[PDB]
């Protein structure tokens, strides 16, 4: 009853068509976000998921009413009689509102004029990774939003006191990193259309290990100790030893197509790569120890090449493990 | 005919569906149960599961009172959209489908005295955080929470309509589970605190236990095979070098295979699952089983083997090696009683 | 003339509600339906669903339309199916399903004079049937489609089959590359819910997996490692590095004729025939490389210290050579009898 | 300015388009052609194949006569939805696509006699049933079959805007095959019968032959290669037990691989490709080597090989094995022989 | 204020015709276009195409839409282009896109007193490149974007880029994982159609392949591999299981090599620049382990009947020793000079 009249003399001659403050100032908008859950990083589209409650507060002085009631809450059917801003995600790939079971959008106008507007959004925003430290990266994956169509002077946003909230970080689907914290900034990105201000929240994200250790650095290591077995085994056993070393070679060649299977095929040399590579050396080189030390033995000290391989071989591995994992663990 | 007509034209005549009923004067109550048709599979990779519902909801609405030859109006779900509706959502809902095949799978029900019955048939993706570090002997309570995504528990509160246990109904055929048992749902209500206000969210937890005969055959048999396999070679000669070699190798080259085929089901998570250390452990097991043979070599001084006619007095032959000879039982009893305490860790807890 | 049918159709419609079934507050309404099932294909067991595309017809009669002076069945362009009150039908185990939009919606209405309504439609849908695979790849399965109205009971509306079993047609020259479809069926029933009982249709097709894949794909890789495998009886005792070589890559190669039919099958947790196989035929090449060992371990083990004797190696690979090739056929010949 | 607009409101005033032009007194002939802009990728598996069109259709329609400043309207899409138009609809078609960015790619233009013209531009994925018997060197007709879908042949009837031949026009540079090559296409028209009538269905087959290019380098080379290499071995002394050996079983071990992994991009066929004939064949061969060296293993007397010194009469040693030396021949010959049959075989097909 | 603009904007869309375009039966309307890329993504080889964010703007004046006495740019809530004419723009080549719609429809109106319009979407547009991989990884690819009006011809729209070569901004700002962008160039020309002459923008990348992932994962192991094959010239000819075994999995192992980049590739009938060099490295690893059957061959199979010596065992072995690292230098110096 009063409040259809209340909601009837709202929209009499309002037009939807026109910002408010169309002539006279830009219109302030104040955002909200808060994370539902950072979701999954995809390292190969250079991407992640992320589920927010985007909420975005003005003031619009055509939606004024004098009455008892104090603020009219409303569901999402009023959403498209009112002016909205035109607010996007710049760097977003993809992003969809949901509509189960109806637009999950709303909005609470007050009698002072001010227009509380949420809706839940999925995006898949971009964020490109450098990968050089890799699998011990660190990244600041950002979120850009502005406004598509109305420039500085028509629409500014303004982060509140409580600008990104998010929740209970053990739920979320960051399989491979761990949220370590937020920045939110401002700024004015000048395009061909005008001078837009554009918001950004920056995620500070530090890739888990252990998922790496398990599945390459484990593997590539205990090959390489498994080609040191050759030089304990008597330099007789032609065979025995030739196919040793001829397999562990085979299988540091497996070993270096399988780590790079989830990365973007970028064309410079991670840390992962550093480690396959430096380990292919070592099985490599085992293989040609023997055959230097079957030549001079056998198709012919030299001859005492084993007790140096002995003991070269293992401390060489675990210097360059020394230097590799300090550099890249609290170096650059 | 028109009878009905009139009704409906009466109904809707001054209706404001941008109000829920009782606005300003009481609380929204709506009553609602789910009936799963299916319970479609879990997404490992994802930690999301999918459910197909019949998403019943019903609710008192005085605008929509009338008086006729029927006291229940079964019309078209396109009437649905003329009506205020509880704007429900799925909290940790991710991407689902509204069915509108071959038209909008939602019924409405008008009674006399207003109430209002609204179900819709939906494919529910949810997100189901999982804890796999007891995988493949996991269990987990796959959530399903919604509410109202705008109005407060100051406007709508969400009741179930029947004992909370039977507001949720499983279909006995309806299970699309392989890798999982539904051992049952908990269901239970309560009050999400936003920045907003208040909300009234329902919520029911499935049960889920992982079924291990598919590890069993594909990784378990493999990896325990494996391991016996490389204690073969603990029965051959000490001059077989080249033969006790490929025994160590191919097996060693074995475990790693199965290793990293073992975690392609999974989320590359960043911790060691119950997988994961049996593998760890077989791995040690052929790995020394080849170091073994590598200490049998060292201490092999003939490069030639018995040959079939000679009496080893205890030319020479050398003698049957004590490494070798122990660990034709240390190897094996150490395999079992490592078994013995990985079963017992999992299976009893 | 075509203005008297201009003039015609709109006065069907002036009034029409919409929102109303034919017969609304008196008897239900019979709806009859017909099936030309244009493809069934991507029968997926990883997925336990199959897509099946056909032009799915309803036939029901509403009074509201009956129009007379016009010798003539109307059809009429398919956005009048808006203007008119449709069966609200869905199909249950349907996971997704669209109506086919181009050029048009690919959608038909055909009025007729006594108020007869033709509503064609064509749908692909992928419905869901579960797969015991316990036979697999040696199964017939079972995948219906359940034909019911949303939110219409049993009071306001009934389904049935028009034209008996002729309803469904097309299934005969369907053509999978994987399965054989043995015969289909139609089934009308009740279905009851909380919120009443629901017509339902269902129309089932039993298919049957052709193994002509499989043959090519496992059995046969499968079958000729098991016998490579013997070839080490042939072999003597002291070449250990010749027949452990061949012992061991045959075990090896049956984990890589396992592991690429594991990829493309669904979580299984139960055992199916394709797994009794290879579990079979790996025991076999176990075995075979063990036969090795055992003799190795007499002749070396057991030599200087001083069913075959189990004390000459000879009679031991001897013996082998008969029972392994016997065994493996007997347990071939139980195979193939139970599964066919 | 108000000119046009004055016309246009004339034209659709008291227009009903839910009539068919000439219901009730003729038929209405649809003048059809189409333009492939590019024919996609066919897809194996799917047993489809992909297709951009420019689908362009023209019938008279007497309503939109006009008289103006011009004798061709060319307006904008939103006006094809004002009027009717041919439910046309593709027979083989699975899911198609009618693009719409940035608007909705679609023209109308009406002639002052009333004759219309209406193009849009369609992406067709279509049912193409293959034969693969003869694969990788087989070849298709992927038809492509379309017609009204509510109207029979009594109401509407479609004909080529052209001789059938020229109404079929694909661009010089729309070829988005990989492995195939588009030889042309044949076009005819015909009548379909279904429940409700018959219908004009208008057809086009579009001739494919498969490329062998990459199964010649990524199947029959390898496979080749493999059965070489396996032959190899009967140049080697027969005490090379251990070498021989791992000949014979690496090349099955091999063999297997390819045999198993050949048929990844194909549905799964109940029959026999002709890849799985080449194959099988060179399995055969790849088999019998190790067979071959066993039977020669099995009269190898002495466990020594020629010393290199002691001249061999016609200690003792070995001599070369007959069994070696007519395999050295036959294996090479009867492996050519067998590529001469199966080549000659397909390749003339 | 408020009052005259909505006044304004009333009597603008007052007897609007969106039926007709600007100087419809008059003069063609020309309509200028700038492209702000915001990413490239997804070049796929194995789906012959390109993914395309960008922010597509189209500048026309529409005199029906001209006003005065505010001395404003209206920038409109983008619903009101559903209300105006708009160039029935299209991309020829597009495979699959659509405008972003969160949180709105990514759109943009803005009005111009003289009645000029500026039409911003944002639009991820998958548009196919046809990829020649003859040259693959060392290749260059040429990925284009046509755009076309559809329905309305020379005579009726003029397309032309605004600003000429600063039309297209953001190309030095993108960053390929795998290529380069080399350069860019717009193209303005006309297509001839059996409807029409209709005018086309064309908008092309030239992306060269970088090649450091490929020494990684396809150059460095086969290059390993192969000198590993010619570690079994230094062996005794005598060890017959070591020199197989060595010459065995080489051949083995490159076959590995070639399958996994197999796996990741579309199925082109040629050969490309990568599978030279695989095809290269798999004979010299053949070859070698085809000189010790010939060592083998020469000692045992016509040693008891009794440029190298042919006759020499050894002398075979030292010839290998040079001549096979020499030729694969040769083979390497050759394939790069032909391909970088
Ligand atoms: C190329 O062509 C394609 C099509 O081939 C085209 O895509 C289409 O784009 C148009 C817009 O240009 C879409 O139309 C609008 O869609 C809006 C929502 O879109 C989202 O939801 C879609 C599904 O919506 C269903 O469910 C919601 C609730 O959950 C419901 O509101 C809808 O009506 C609809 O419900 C129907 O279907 C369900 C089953 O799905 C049934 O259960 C139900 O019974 C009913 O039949 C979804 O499909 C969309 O996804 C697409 O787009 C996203 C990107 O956004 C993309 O990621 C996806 O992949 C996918 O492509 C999307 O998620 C909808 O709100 C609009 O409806 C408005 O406006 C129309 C105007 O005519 C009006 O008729 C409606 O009543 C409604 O009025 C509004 O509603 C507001 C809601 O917030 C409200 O605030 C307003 O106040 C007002 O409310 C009403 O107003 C009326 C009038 O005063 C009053 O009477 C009422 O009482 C009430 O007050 C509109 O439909 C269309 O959906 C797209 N189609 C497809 C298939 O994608 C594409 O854009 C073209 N490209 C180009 C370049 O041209
Ligand atoms: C795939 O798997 C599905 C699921 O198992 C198979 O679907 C089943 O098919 C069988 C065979 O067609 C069905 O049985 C038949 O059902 C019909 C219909 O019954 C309904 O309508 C009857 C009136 O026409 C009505 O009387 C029935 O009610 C009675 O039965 C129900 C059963 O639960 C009972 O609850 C009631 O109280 C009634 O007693 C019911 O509403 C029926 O007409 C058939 O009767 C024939 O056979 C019986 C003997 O069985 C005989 O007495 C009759 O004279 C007559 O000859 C028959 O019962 C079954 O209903 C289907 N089930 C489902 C869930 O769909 C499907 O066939 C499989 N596909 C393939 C290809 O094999
Ligand atoms: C993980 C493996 C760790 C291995 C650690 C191995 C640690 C270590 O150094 O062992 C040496 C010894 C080797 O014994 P093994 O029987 O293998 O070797 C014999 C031994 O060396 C004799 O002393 C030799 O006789 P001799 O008098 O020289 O003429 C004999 O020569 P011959 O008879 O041919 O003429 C050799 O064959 O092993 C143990 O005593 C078992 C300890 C427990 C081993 C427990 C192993 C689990
Ligand atoms: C798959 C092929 C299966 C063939 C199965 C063939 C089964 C079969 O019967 O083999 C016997 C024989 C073996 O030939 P092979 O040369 O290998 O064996 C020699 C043969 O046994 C001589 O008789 C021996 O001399 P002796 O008199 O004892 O002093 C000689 O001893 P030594 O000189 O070394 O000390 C042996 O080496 O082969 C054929 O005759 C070729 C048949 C056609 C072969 C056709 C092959 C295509
Ligand atoms: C997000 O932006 C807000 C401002 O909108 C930042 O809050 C300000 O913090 C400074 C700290 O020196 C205070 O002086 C201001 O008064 C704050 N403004 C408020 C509360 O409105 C906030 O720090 C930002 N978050 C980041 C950068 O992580
Ligand atoms: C070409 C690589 C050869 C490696 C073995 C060399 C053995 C002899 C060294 C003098
Ligand atoms: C790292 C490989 C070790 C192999 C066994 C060595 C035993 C040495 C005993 C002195
Ligand atoms: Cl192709």
């Amino acid at each position: 009853g009063d409040v259809t009249v209340i909601l009837n003399n709202l929209l009499e001659g309002y037009d939807n068509k026109l910002r408010p403050d169309i002539g006279v100032k830009p219109t302030l908008i104040h955002t909200d976000m808060y994370v539902n859950s950072i979701g999954p990083v995809n390292a190969i589209n250079m991407e992640y998921t992320i589920d927010i409650f985007f909420a975005q507060t003005w003031y619009d002085r055509r939606l004024k009413f004098n009455s008892t009631i104090k603020v009219l809450r409303l569901n999402s059917n009023m959403v498209g009689k009112i002016w909205i801003p035109d607010t996007f995600f710049r760097n977003s790939k993809k992003a969809d509102a949901h509509w189960i079971t109806t637009p999950n959008r709303m909005l609470r106008i007050w009698n002072d004029g001010r227009v509380l507007y949420t809706l839940r959004l999925t995006i898949d925003a971009e964020c490109q990774l450098q990968l050089h430290n890799f699998p011990m990266d660190e990244h600041s994956c950002p979120l850009e939003f502005s406004s598509y169509g109305y420039p500085r002077e028509e629409i500014v946003y303004q982060w509140k006191r409580s600008s990104v909230e998010v929740g209970d970080t053990r739920s979320w689907r960051l399989y491979q990193f761990s949220f370590v914290g937020l920045r939110n900034t401002t700024e004015v990105v000048k395009t061909t259309s005008g001078d837009y201000v554009v918001m950004s929240v920056y995620f500070d994200l530090s890739r888990r290990m252990g998922y790496f250790t398990i599945q390459t650095y484990i593997p590539c290591t205990l090959i390489v100790v498994l080609s040191w077995v050759s030089f304990w085994i008597n330099k007789d056993a032609v065979p025995a030893r030739t196919s040793l070393g001829i397999t562990t070679v085979l299988t540091m060649t497996t070993l270096s197509t399988i780590a790079r299977k989830s990365l973007p095929k970028v064309s410079y040399v991670t840390a992962m790569d550093l480690f396959v590579s430096v380990c292919f050396i070592f099985v490599f080189s085992a293989l040609v120890e023997y055959g230097t030390l079957h030549y001079f033995v056998s198709n012919r000290r030299i001859a005492k090449m084993d007790s140096y391989a002995r003991i070269f071989f293992p401390t060489a591995f675990c210097l360059f493990n020394l230097v590799y994992w300090v550099s890249y663990l609290y170096l650059g | 005919t028109t009878v009905f007509t009139r009704i409906l034209d009466r109904l809707l005549d001054g209706y404001d569906n941008r109000l829920r009923p009782g606005l300003g004067e009481r609380v929204t109550e709506v009553k609602t149960d789910i009936f799963v048709t299916s319970f479609g599979p879990v997404s490992d990779h994802d930690m999301e599961y999918t459910i197909d519902v019949f998403f019943r909801q019903s609710w008192k609405d005085e605008r929509l009172k009338f008086k006729g030859p029927m006291t229940v109006l079964r019309l078209n779900n396109l009437m649905a959209s003329k009506i205020w509706t509880p704007d429900t959502f799925f909290h940790n809902g991710k991407k689902s489908v509204a069915h509108n095949m071959t038209m909008p799978n939602k019924l409405l029900r008008i009674t006399e005295d207003g109430t209002l019955l609204y179900t819709m048939r939906l494919t529910v993706r949810a997100e189901c955080p999982m804890h796999l570090e007891d995988f493949p002997m996991d269990a987990h309570a796959c959530p399903l929470k919604f509410g109202s995504y705008a109005y407060t528990r100051a406007e709508v509160v969400y009741e179930w309509t029947r004992e909370p246990a039977r507001s949720v109904v499983v279909a006995e055929d309806g299970s699309r589970l392989n890798q999982y048992d539904l051992l049952g749902q908990t269901v239970d209500s309560g009050i999400v605190q936003s920045s907003t206000g208040e909300y009234v969210v329902m919520t029911t937890h499935f049960h889920l236990k992982r079924k291990i005969g598919y590890f069993v055959i594909q990784t378990y048999l493999p990896c325990i095979m494996t391991v016996i396999l490389s204690q073969v070679s603990f029965w051959l000669n000490r001059e077989s070098v080249p033969a006790r070699t490929v025994f160590g190798v191919t097996t060693v080259l074995t475990m790693t295979t199965l290793s990293i085929s073992a975690r392609n089901s999974l989320p590359k998570v960043a911790y060691a699952t119950a997988m994961d250390w049996f593998i760890a452990v077989c791995y040690a097991f052929v790995f020394s089983a080849l170091i073994e043979f590598a200490t049998v070599n060292y201490f092999t001084k003939r490069g030639y083997a018995w040959d079939g006619k000679s009496v080893v007095p205890e030319k020479t032959f050398n003698s049957v090696s004590k490494i070798d000879r122990l660990s034709r039982i240390a190897f094996p009893l150490l395999f079992g009683i490592f078994n013995l305490v990985y079963w017992a860790t999992y299976l009893n807890r | 003339n075509m203005s008297f049918v201009k003039e015609t159709v709109d006065k069907l419609l002036k009034g029409y509600d919409i929102r109303l079934r034919p017969d609304f507050g008196g008897p239900p309404v019979c709806v009859g339906m017909n099936i030309d099932i244009a493809s069934i294909d991507m029968v997926s067991e990883v997925n336990m669903d199959y897509t099946l595309t056909m032009y799915f017809q309803q036939y029901w009669r509403d009074k509201r339309l009956a129009y007379s002076g016009i010798p003539l069945n109307l059809t009429l362009d398919n956005r009048v199916a808006d203007q008119l009150w449709v069966p609200d039908t869905y199909f249950l185990n349907d996971k997704k399903s669209f109506v086919h939009g181009v050029t048009v919606k690919n959608r038909m209405i055909r009025l007729h004079p006594d108020g007869t309504v033709l509503y064609g439609l064509r749908i692909t849908t992928t419905a869901a049937c579960m797969m015991d695979l316990r036979r697999y790849p040696l199964d017939e399965q079972n995948c219906t489609l359940e034909i019911e109205s949303y939110g219409y009971t049993t009071d306001d509306i009934e389904f049935y089959w028009r034209g008996g079993d002729k309803a469904v047609t097309g299934v005969e020259r369907i053509e999978l590359p994987q399965f054989s479809i043995v015969e289909h069926r139609l089934v009308s029933r009740n279905v009851v819910f909380a919120t009443g009982a629901y017509p339902r249709l269902s129309l089932s097709f039993r298919l049957k997996r052709n193994i002509g894949y499989f043959i090519l794909q496992t059995y046969m890789p499968s079958i000729l490692i098991t016998i490579l495998s013997w070839v080490s009886f042939w072999i003597n005792y002291d070449a250990s590095a010749a027949r452990v070589a061949l012992g061991i890559t045959t075990v090896l190669t049956m984990t890589t004729i396992n592991t690429h039919l594991r990829e493309t099958l669904p979580k299984i947790p139960y055992v199916k025939a394709i797994d009794m196989y290879l579990m079979g035929c790996f025991v076999f090449v176990f075995l075979a490389l063990l036969e090795y060992a055992f003799v190795n371990y007499i002749f070396f083990g057991r030599g200087p210290q001083r069913i075959p004797d189990l004390t000459d190696v000879n009679a031991i690979d001897r013996w082998s050579r008969i029972v392994f090739p016997f065994t493996f056929s007997l347990f071939n010949l139980v195979y193939w009898l139970y599964y066919v």
